[PDB]
């Protein structure tokens, strides 16, 4: 670990589902469509000022994404931010910061 | 110079900055460093880029917005013979192509000290040579909540840290628990978090999140 480098993977927790869950809408009017589940496979963390989590998500037809996820500082409410994604991953792509 | 110690005080330290979402605290800390380091040298305190440090030190091992080490950041500006002033080469938060001029280079060093994994020699440190660069355990959720007194994370590491700020000073105040002393650090996640984007860390408590742990100055 170096100072703001990304944790190592660990599986998904249901408070990791639930940011997932918090911030469909975001996701849904970035890219315009709509995913119905999107299920958290897996995460890692990153502290900035506040904190990253690099989520692997699986959606529908079995295509995975993995989605970049701001949590605010609590000046900020802790409000959380979808801030980049990748789509068309691979179950086992590893997760690495963008 | 004893019992406390607070480089603000003699001007050696630039106003708190906000890295925002991009991990780059790392090149906040380098430059917070190596601002009181040329301060020392020049007498002039000036802000130091580090969007340079993001965009021109992968080849020193630096991962921009995704990490790197106030140590690399040192040896980038040794090897590239410059740094470029904060105005002329302004924070993005994002990690850009490399646009270095050395026109605007106002600082450089020759190398860095690292200080022994010890909380009396990172004290000696301070005290002697000026702000120093080091790397903490701020991953808890405690550590987003700080705002007031000494903070103390039972939880914390003191070998993996995933943070780099910079120590300004040490000091002490009166506690119910009688665990007094703290290291002044300047954070870099913008004046409304913390103490005005400060935090006093607790000292002399078994080298409490690591602080002593990769501590380091740049050699101007």
């Amino acid at each position: 670990m170096i100072p703001g480098g990304l944790s190592e993977a660990k599986p998904a927790t249901p408070e990791i589902q639930e940011i997932v869950d918090k911030v469909k809408p975001q996701l849904e009017e970035k890219t315009n469509e709509t995913y119905g589940k999107l299920e958290a496979v897996q995460y890692k963390t990153q502290v900035v000022a506040g904190t990253n989590y690099y989520i692997k998500v699986r959606a529908g037809d079995n295509k995975y994404m993995h989605l970049k996820v701001f949590k605010s500082l609590p000046g900020q409410n802790e409000d959380l931010v979808l801030t980049g994604y990748q789509v068309d991953k691979n179950k086992d792509d590893e997760l690495t910061g963008f | 110079a004893p019992r406390s110690v607070d480089w603000r005080e003699k001007g050696y330290v630039t106003p708190v900055k906000n890295q925002g979402q991009c991990g780059s605290c790392w090149a906040f800390s380098a430059t917070g460093a190596l601002e009181g380091q040329m301060f020392r040298k020049t007498g002039r305190l000036i802000s130091l880029s580090e969007q340079n440090l993001v965009d021109c030190s992968g080849p020193q091992g630096n991962e921009g917005c995704n990490g790197g080490l106030m140590d690399y950041a040192f040896q980038y500006v040794q090897d590239n013979g410059g740094l470029d002033s904060e105005e002329s080469y302004p924070y993005e938060a994002t990690e850009e192509s490399c646009k270095y001029n050395p026109k605007y280079s106002v600082a450089n060093d020759a190398g860095f000290v690292d200080i022994p994994k010890q909380e009396k020699a990172l004290m000696k440190a301070v005290a002697t040579v000026g702000p120093i660069s080091v790397a903490i355990d701020a991953g808890h959720e405690s550590f987003l909540f700080y705002k007031e007194g000494i903070y103390f994370e039972p939880d914390c590491s003191s070998e993996d840290m995933d943070h780099g700020v910079l120590v300004v000073g040490y000091g002490f105040e009166s506690t119910e628990s009688d665990d007094n002393k703290y290291w002044l650090v300047k954070n870099s996640w913008g004046e409304e978090w913390g103490m005005g984007g400060y935090v006093k860390m607790a000292k002399d408590r078994r080298n409490h999140c690591g602080i002593a742990s990769a501590a380091s100055y740049p050699t101007v």
